[PDB]
């Protein structure tokens, strides 16, 4: 019972999540309030990935689909103009949890349309 | 109709790829294997958490160079955990496999990763001055077993029979390509370590075969010694005497650290810093752009790259430090994040953290003249080239006064030092401390009650231009100045009198011709003969002295004895002149100079002054 | 007792590394496939020398570009040689097999290889864009397969039946990660190609559908145009027009190159190189190219600082090497080109030399970047220091070099002698050194500062010091005032020593010498120690008091000796104040600048009241 | 009848040479006074290199072995202080040699000694 590896990166609205492995099969969708669950078997490591969210989601406008190999998740947060320290909700030495700073900026979310 | 298939890139190249796809820097192939080192030891230890039987078989945690000349080859011993028959196997097929796994899933109720390295390439890169390997390792849950390549597409598993047993972990036999041999010498391997490797978790242990023998005494050294990383603990956890010990190990340096900022940022960037401020300038340049780099980056304990100006502005060069961050920024294999948005980030913070640094200085009354007689450019500097800290940078200056001559003044006390009549700062700048004070060049600013600094260092101007509105106030002088009715009286005759020497204004116009654009004879100024006030948003004189070192108005005072001579005269010659010739270009050219000005026709003024002994004394 | 093993990296690790071990400069999945595709035709080209029936399936050879939004798809057509059925699986198998082995053997009678690239990676950066991918190829050896990839462990192979049918070659079809939608723009593909794939050999072909539409008009597009590698072909192959057009197209000028150098190097190195002198200065250059790809652009490496302006282009076939192209990493290789980039670029200014005026149109445009040369060299010091043009006592309002100079001076003479200052006539008719100027030698005029930020390096100009102010001395001269030079100096020797108290220390020596006639004093800094005029630069940026005795003015110090020595009363306001007019008389420094002013209008007070 | 691909390199006194193959068995020696030959397998692809040098070698003090997977080879020239602008004696548009930049230097030989 394996684990995968994850990605954090807040921005205006939203958190967006990016997985990892190959060729992945039944993906296990679970939309939790405040919880994200996945028990997705790659094409053997079985993997499953459960986490207590920092803040409320939206489990109502949330899309989730598969890319190639890493499996895509995103959804809408619960406020305006405000920035999360972590996707948790607790003490972040998660071994597995890591930015993606390919998509992460903060703090000039909006705030990069110039040269 | 289709038909799946299965990706297989092949060894032979790939290897080829990794080694030789150049790094004219192939010294990395050590830093590698300790680093691959540590993450074995790391991985002992945390597995003593729930059974410290495991650690019975080797009671200590370190790695041990150890070069063996005679044979050409480099060992590289490690009491970490060291691999089975599998896991040398499995973990020796490239990129996929590595030690991450291990700590993929550790998932811990305390979760400590002192040890990172992925891509699972590291270790081939040993090739890069290895001609064969030579593995050995020992795990307490399998033997000794030998594993042996040649770069080639294969590798051989043998059970050692005969080679002295150790402990528990791995031995890393290199045989160096028959030149590669600058790695057997000692201070090579201490060069590179001691600057790659240095602040590791681990003991970097080497053997050193020297003898003292009357005409062989090995030595197990180099526990050497304050490599220990300052970041890792607790700021209370350490006081003076720790923080500087520290700056002397990463610095070279001789004395103590003026200052020091130790702190951290998280949220999803996570990287610490410590950052001192020197008690002297280097004293070397600079902006030579061709040398600064002393803030030294590393993620995860390992050394990455130095680097001046991504993260620290130009002007802030001085700051020795160092950073390190566990949210490995990401890096193309060992050298740099890319990726300077990154970059961008830490820069905003070392230099906020490092601005309230010297607001915490300010706090002081000598120990801040001590960092202002190092760095009063280099603040300046920063005024001149910010924007944002313009103003934060702005109280951060220190000027001499009329007000204060032996001692030094901010700006944030002239703001107090000012009536509510008052709305606009001044100040003059020029070539010395003295080459201005007690020159009554502004007397009639002196005695019109307000308040003037002294600017000696031309930088100053070069900032001060950046700085038109401080704090609502003005910047101003030499150029051109107004007030109000001042006690409305000689106001009130100031047209009148003025108009007295009208017909002595447009006169002395003439014989000057073009270069001035008005002469004027104002009462901001008393006795002192005449002056030469450039024009308002228009460059100083003094600054135009030095603008144009590398690569106008003309004020009269009138209650001058020798200005009143000139209005007698102009009745007794006007337009022209015949002993009046040597006299109305001389003074021009007096207050010229006066006016912070250059030796502009440098010979004929000279010639003047011989010239006017001629009548006086003969 | 031994059992060896076979290597065997795994993929799916493997790519994810090639993709995502960074590279925050994503735009090079389209170079690479490009590159890639020019691989293709250049590989069917050759193959036509001994059958060009291998041609007859489609006889152009080009590359088109084609997006199409509406599925977000991003093709790649290519009518270069395309893969069969194996060729497709087995070249398709990460770094190991490269369309190399293609040139790995070919040892030719000619032997051709306009076509570079290994690794065998390249391929696979199409994924920092793409999301899935579409290899359909046709190659006139097999039928139309398709080949289909997730950047995951496998890979799917499908004879392709219905999907329209192409002659002969590549088309790539990329389906852009749901962001990367950048790449469908027009802009942003002819931004990326049009400067990194600009100078291929082949037409860089571009559909682009524009609108038509009142109640579509597609246009295949730049073959612009002004592509074109100026440095394959021969330099006698060209002239102004051609060189020049090109400038201005590879550094976004207006103006005409004032010169150029093309030129090769060979041996073991072998580059190619363009070269241009701009018209004006303004207010990164020589960007290297590979076998024809943009590899990097820089400056300090190649080009020493001071040659900065020199806009340029580097080109080698012999693959410095480079780690998955973007520099060469190995710097012993720049500092090779830096050599000759320099020693080729210097004969182009001794070329330049050989010219009235056109030297002048560079000499207004460059005076400082060479005198820069100068300071910041060593080996081309010498090299460089003919390349210098100032003025001179003998030529006013004309140049003049050193050459020159070292001509005009009689054997009499083994130094060359030179003063600087504030401006061209701030010392032009100046009687500074008017025992100079009349002692049948000759000075030039630096007014810029930089100048003597060179001169300093060149105490020795072809054997010929270089010296300012100064002291001097000369043989008898006619042996007459020689004669009473002791015996006339005695005579202001009660007062040489009493003009050396009042000014006190500042002074070594208070001489009163006949190296000058009419004009009152003056200030002579004493010999191999920095000139006054130096000073006044050396410390811009960061002593020996000689009298006229003739001068009607210092007579009266004579007389005065006698009527008041030690102290003053009424020549307080004097004896220093003369001191202080030779001073800016002998190219001086403000020193004490308020106190002057101050005696100048206090010696007004007894003549004129 | 395949062909191993090559390097040129001049130094003060040789010339060496690096091949290139996995794990070759059999290195055929040929060590002609002007002309280099080997027709070594790799464990199959045979390979064949033949090549007339630009020089007069000395095939008395030369010295072949093999590192890993590449072989190796070396030998002394017949001057003093010249440099060769190739290593066969024609037109070198040859596609398999090519330049060992981490062992190439030329022009500053024992003039890159220095701090
Ligand atoms: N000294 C050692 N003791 C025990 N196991 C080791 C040792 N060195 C390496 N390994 C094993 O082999 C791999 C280490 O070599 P590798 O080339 O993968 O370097 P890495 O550290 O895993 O990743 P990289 O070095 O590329 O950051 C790990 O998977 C680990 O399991
Ligand atoms: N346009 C194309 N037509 C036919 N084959 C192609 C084309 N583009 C790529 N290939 C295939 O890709 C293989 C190797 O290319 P790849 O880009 O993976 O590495 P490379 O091009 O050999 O070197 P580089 O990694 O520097 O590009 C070739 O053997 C060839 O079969």
């Amino acid at each position: 019972w394996a684990q995968r590896s994850s990605t954090t990166d807040p921005e205006r609205n939203y958190v967006l999540i990016t997985v990892s492995i190959a060729d992945c099969d039944a993906p296990e969708l679970t939309i939790k309030p405040s919880y994200i669950e996945l028990k997705a078997q790659s094409k053997v490591h079985h993997y499953q990935l459960h986490i207590d969210l920092y803040k409320e989601i939206i489990p109502e406008k949330t899309m989730h689909k598969v890319a190639n190999g890493y499996f895509l998740k995103l959804y809408k947060k619960d406020l305006e103009s405000e920035y999360w320290p972590r996707l948790t909700k607790e003490k972040v030495k998660y071994p597995y949890i890591k930015t993606d700073f390919d998509k992460w900026v903060d703090a000039d979310e909006q705030d990069e349309v110039e040269a | 109709a289709s038909e799946t298939f299965e990706f297989q890139a092949e060894i032979t190249q790939l290897m080829s790829l990794i080694i030789n796809t150049v790094y004219s820097n192939k010294e990395i192939f050590l830093r590698e294997l300790i680093s691959n080192a540590s993450d074995a030891l790391d991985k002992i230890r945390y597995k003593s958490l729930s059974d410290p039987k495991q650690l019975e078989t080797e009671p200590d945690l370190f790695i041990r160079i150890t070069p063996k000349p005679e044979q050409k080859v480099l060992e590289i011993r490690d009491s970490g955990i060291g691999m089975t028959k599998a896991e040398l196997i499995n973990n020796l097929g490239t990129i996929a496999k590595s030690g991450t796994k291990a700590f993929m899933e550790a998932l811990s109720a305390g979760a400590d990763v002192s040890m990172i390295g992925q891509f699972g390439v590291g270790f081939y890169s040993l090739f890069l001055v290895a001609d064969r390997v030579q593995v050995i390792s020992k795990s307490n849950d399998d033997e000794q077993y030998i594993w042996e390549s040649n770069a080639g597409g294969s590798f051989t598993v043998t059970l050692d029979e005969v080679n002295e047993r150790i402990g528990r972990g791995t031995i890393l036999r290199l045989f160096l390509k028959d030149d590669q041999l600058e790695y057997l010498e000692e201070k090579r391997i201490k060069e590179v370590i001691k600057r790659h490797s240095e602040f590791v978790a681990y003991p970097i242990q080497l053997v050193v075969t020297k003898e003292v023998e009357k005409e062989e005494e090995v030595q197990e050294i180099e526990e050497l010694n304050k490599t220990k990383p300052l970041w890792t603990r607790n700021p209370s956890d350490i006081t003076q005497e720790e923080y500087n010990a520290f700056y002397k190990s990463i610095s070279n340096d001789w004395e103590d650290p003026l200052y020091v900022k130790h702190f951290s940022v998280e949220g999803q960037l996570e990287f610490r810093a410590i950052l001192f401020i020197p008690k002297r300038a280097p004293f070397d340049l600079f902006e030579s752009k061709k040398k600064k780099n002393n803030i030294k980056l590393y993620v995860r304990r390992v050394f990455i790259t130095d680097e001046a100006e991504d993260l620290i502005p130009e002007w802030l060069s001085f700051v020795k430090g160092v950073v390190d961050s566990e949210d490995l920024p990401l890096n193309l294999s060992r050298e740099m994040l890319q990726q300077n948005k990154i970059m961008k980030v830490i820069r905003k913070n070392i230099v906020k953290k490092l601005i309230e640094a010297f607001n915490e200085i300010a706090e002081d009354s000598e120990q801040f003249e001590k960092f202002y007689s190092a760095f009063s450019k280099n603040i300046k500097l920063g005024v001149h080239e910010d924007t944002q800290n313009r103003a934060a940078l702005a109280k951060l200056l220190r000027y001499n006064s009329t007000k204060s001559v032996d001692e030094l003044t901010s700006l944030t006390d002239y703001v107090t030092r000012m009536p509510e009549h008052q709305k606009n700062i001044y100040y003059i700048t020029g070539e010395s401390l003295k080459a201005v004070e007690k020159s009554p060049f502004l007397d009639a600013l002196k005695a019109k009650n307000f308040e003037v600094l002294f600017l000696t260092d031309p930088i100053d101007e070069y900032a001060f231009t950046q700085l038109k509105e401080f704090e609502g106030k003005t910047l101003v002088d030499i150029t051109k100045d107004f007030e109000l009715e001042e006690t409305d009286e000689e106001k009130a005759e100031r047209e009148k009198e003025i108009k007295e020497y009208e017909p002595l204004t447009k006169a002395l116009k003439e014989i000057l011709g073009d270069q001035v654009e008005k002469v004027v004879v104002s009462y901001k100024l008393l006795d002192a003969p005449a002056a030469i006030r450039t024009g308002q948003f228009g460059w100083s004189a003094n600054m135009e002295r030095i603008m144009k070192a590398q690569a106008k108005t003309f004020e009269i005072s009138p209650k001058s004895p020798i200005i009143k001579e000139l209005k007698k005269r102009v009745d007794e010659g006007g337009a022209q002149d015949k002993t009046v010739k040597d006299l109305t270009k001389l003074l021009y050219e007096t207050a010229l100079l006066t006016s912070g000005f250059s030796l502009d026709e440098p010979t004929s003024f000279a010639s003047r002054i011989n010239r006017l002994i001629s009548l006086g004394l003969n």
